[PDB]
RNA sequence: GUGGUUUAAUUCGAUGCAACGCGAAGAACCUUACCUGGUCUUGACAUCCACGGAAGUUUUCAGAGAUGAGAAUGUGCCUUCGGGAACCGUGAGACAGGUGCUGCAUGGCUGUCGUCAGCUCGUGUUGUGAAAUGUUGGGUUAAGUCCCGCAACGAGCGCAACCCUUAUCCUUUGUUGCCAGCGGUCCGGCCGGGAACUCAAAGGAGACUGCCAGUGAUAACUGGAGGAAGGUGGGGAUGACGUCAAGUCAUCAUGGCCCUUACGACCAGGGCUACACACGUGCUACAAUGGCGACUACAAAGAGAAGCGACCUCGCGAGAGCAAGCGGACCUCAUAAAGUGCGUCGUAGUCCGGAUUGGAGUCUGCAACUCGACUCCAUGAAGUCGGAAUCGCUAGUAAUCGUGGAUCAGAAU
């Protein structure tokens, strides 16, 4: 929820600042991101195919 | 003509906190505005309640309900079933 | 004593010939014990007709992987092998019947486009 | 009594490299044990020669592991200074 | 009916490949996919110089690219510009520093890849083709080898039906696997329609 | 899968054999190309020009999404004499694209008679000629196989051979193998140790009808000895002059033809899994070398990062919860199935056979009602070799059982 996404609040709870976790930026979740790209696993692949994401290209075999 | 392929609509808000309460089983009942969303795996056992437009109605998701939207269980208009209403 | 190896298919037999009685261990076991029931089981010991032994010779036999009939094949060129060992002029003799030799025919995969990976699939009568 | 495997994906670069550091310690140190070829782990890969159709096709690649001992006995002073300054192979990974 | 393509049936054999480099499970792909893309612009920047092959070599993080042309003057350009020009927007393509070699083909009348443009191109004209055929198989005969055959089939002349013509001389043994017979195949772009070109040169026997 | 039927519409092509798990070597928004509704633009993609702020990053409001609106961090670099390269955004200009149609307009590739098999040429002769002869006739053979006579005489592709896998043997090498031989042994090659054996790899050796008997003009056929195997020992890849105007212009290339607010683009939702019937192609159907229950002994080639998943615990379970290790010729997928030893049974619907069905339940997956795999719990039929017909197979072969891999995020009878 727009609530749940408070790590958008750059000071933290009553936790030290480790608390900051992550959160996706496309679809904000924080289950599994990319830090490079601070994107979801989900999100990584539908802006890969698009082209939208520079540099990187679908791995062969 | 339905259609979902691999990219199903669950408002990221009623999604976030659904799986807040998995932290350690499940939690009282919710209340969503967005109905447009679809129920799945994660929302078995919780009792998520719809917006009818004028009232949260309790909606004990199964699995049997998934795949389905809120709003499917979610009657908007109201029929007093004029009669002894009986089953 | 003399030793015979013993190829065929996917087994190896090795053969150990000992002067003696005439009775071969076959893994711990009796000839008739192993080769228990078997019409073939007799063909394992042709090389020592021909040469006319084992009444004089008495055979220890280790054979392993593949079945009874690979391992009946095996143990035959072991001891026909081995016999070349106790003596050389035995090969002008046994080498005629073609104990000295292995076999291919190893098994193969039914080839595709075909059915025995070996026969092609005929073709109706033109 | 210091063995040295040399292993590469190029066969040629392997007895360039290999008969370098054998000549160099043919001198200085002793004549070396001779270097041996020894067993080379293979992989390949079978796959199909044309895209559409023809699936009898399937082409055999390999890509080749070599290896090498030499092994050279009885080391001297020079007999490793003729070894740390000169190294040409890139493509070989020594191992002494 | 067909026949297995000359030049990838003997690769095991007296004919190497196009481009020799380890293996890489994972940048397969992309060497290939540059490997590739790297011909395209050789195959057109590089068109009248007659490019016969384009060898490729891949290091760790770098490439040869050997281009056999017949007149590297060309190629080479005014002084050694043009040779700067590839080597730069070549780079374009691979930001990987990649080199440049110009090795030349002695006498193009050997080369088969050559043998097909030279075709083609009095073709693309407007010419007897039965005379160029004539000619390039005279050519290849005369310059020596053992053995050289040259096709066309699609609209020769103009002709409103499709035609194969033939001609060749010497030996030229496609089932004998081991004769290194260099292939080649020139398209051809006209009015009238689409012609390919397929010359045959048989140098050696080993 | 299709016809029919039906439906607002559930994309299109393929259709006797050469249609029907066929292209989709993998459709739950993407792929899709279908439909309703909302909505944009030089714009999903190519090249280039002029232009104030211009690279870039992170947030907010609204919303189904798209989209729109809106707010805030701020330049190295090529040079100061003036500037100025790059990517990017807006405004403006010049412009893109198509699996949309035609493979009887075609290239390329491939299928098919065929991998069947002959197909052709030079010259002489015969005919006005298109062509014929040459490969006719007598005896013979599996064969134009080869002579005798002979308008014919010779020659080039096809077959065969050349390559690779499976055997005979040998040479080279071995951390695969083995007390074969000796020693130690927690008796596991495990270790010492050594290369014989097995196996791995490369090269080489070997049948050629040569020898014997019969027949024959010969080739060659038939029988026989020798020989590991013989008359192409067993098999792959490979498919000609040409055929059907065979298949494909959605693999690609290509001649012609046909569309640019839209037969373009983005997004949400509803499917591809409608019937009273009719058809084609398939799967499930009914033990006792087959199989089942237990026990136990051998292989090769591959695969594994969020993935292969040891081991433990729950379940006659799938697979979970938990969790070690390897990143991998040192961990795992793996148990190889069968065999080997032992037992059951011999046709009684009897724990034999397991369908079907009810209940419970794990999981891969964002989902599995229609489409799942597996199995706990219970039920437990058809059968005792099954109407008209019909299919594959000949020696380690048939029938039968299990495993791996290519395609692949993922549903591979």
């Amino acid at each position: 929820r727009w609530n749940a996404v408070l790590k958008l609040q750059t000071l933290p709870r009553d936790s030290s600042p480790s608390r900051q976790r992550n959160r996706c930026r496309q679809t904000g979740r924080p289950h599994g991101f990319l830090r490079k790209f601070g994107l979801s696993r989900i999100k990584v692949r539908e802006a890969a195919m698009r082209g939208e994401i520079p540099g990187l290209k679908k791995a062969s075999w | 003509p339905r259609s979902l392929k691999k990219g199903p609509f669950i408002d990221l808000h009623l999604l976030k906190k659904v799986e807040k309460a998995v932290e350690s089983g499940d939690k009282k009942p919710l209340r969503t505005w967005s109905r447009r969303s679809t129920i799945f795996p994660n929302m078995i056992g919780l009792t998520i309640a719809v917006h009818n437009g004028r009232q949260h109605v309790p909606v004990f998701v199964t699995d049997e309900m998934v795949g389905h939207k809120l709003g499917e269980f979610a009657p908007t208009r109201t029929y007093r079933g004029h009669a002894a209403d009986k089953k | 004593q003399y030793y015979g190896t013993g190829r065929r298919k996917s087994s190896a037999a090795r053969v150990f010939i000992k002067p003696g009685n005439g009775k071969i261990v076959i893994n711990q076991r009796s000839l008739e014990q192993y080769f228990g029931r078997e019409t073939a089981r007799m063909v394992v010991r042709q090389p020592l007709e021909l040469v006319d032994m084992v009444e004089k010779l008495d055979l220890y036999i280790t054979v392993k992987g593949g079945g009874i009939s690979g391992q009946a094949g095996a143990i035959r060129h072991g001891i026909t092998r081995a016999l070349m060992e106790y003596d050389e002029s035995l090969r002008s003799e046994l080498r005629k019947a073609g104990f000295v030799t292995r076999d291919a025919r190893q098994v193969e995969r039914k080839k595709v486009g075909l059915r025995k990976a070996r026969r092609r699939p005929q073709f109706s009568k033109r | 009594r210091i063995r040295i495997r040399l292993k590469a994906f190029d066969h040629r670069l392997i007895d360039q490299a290999t008969a370098e550091i054998v000549e160099t310690a043919k001198r200085t140190g002793a004549q070396v044990r001779g270097p041996i070829p020894l067993p080379t782990r293979k992989e390949r890969f079978t796959v199909l020669i044309s895209p559409h159709v023809n699936k009898d096709a399937r082409d055999q690649y390999e890509i080749r592991t070599h290896l090498r001992l030499v092994d050279i006995v009885e080391p001297t002073e020079k007999t490793v200074d003729a070894l740390m300054r000169l190294d040409l192979a890139a493509g070989v990974d020594v191992q002494i | 009916g067909q026949k297995v393509h000359p030049n990838g049936i003997r690769l095991g054999i007296v004919k190497p490949w196009n481009s020799t480099w380890f293996a890489n499970t994972k940048e397969f792909a992309d060497n290939l996919d540059s490997d590739f893309k790297v011909r395209q612009y050789l195959t057109k920047e590089l068109a009248k110089a007659s490019v016969s092959r384009i060898v490729i070599e891949r290091p760790a993080k770098s490439i040869r690219v050997t281009i056999h042309t017949a007149r590297p003057g060309i190629v080479i350009g005014k002084k050694g510009e043009d040779v700067e020009k590839l080597r730069k927007v070549v780079a374009d393509i691979a930001g990987v520093p990649a080199q440049i070699n110009i090795a030349e083909v002695r006498k193009p009348e050997l080369d088969a890849k050559l043998v097909a443009d030279s075709i083609t191109s009095q073709l693309e004209r407007r010419v007897m083709f039965r005379r160029a055929m004539k000619r390039a198989v005279q050519n290849a005969m005369r310059l020596g080898a053992k053995g050289i055959k040259v096709e066309v089939s699609g609209r020769l002349g103009g002709a409103e039906i499709a035609r194969t013509e033939w001609y060749r001389e010497g030996r030229v043994p496609l089932h004998t696997l081991r004769a290194d017979i260099d292939y080649n195949t020139s398209e051809a772009h006209t009015t009238y329609g689409v012609i390919g070109v397929k010359v045959w040169i048989f140098k050696g026997e080993i």
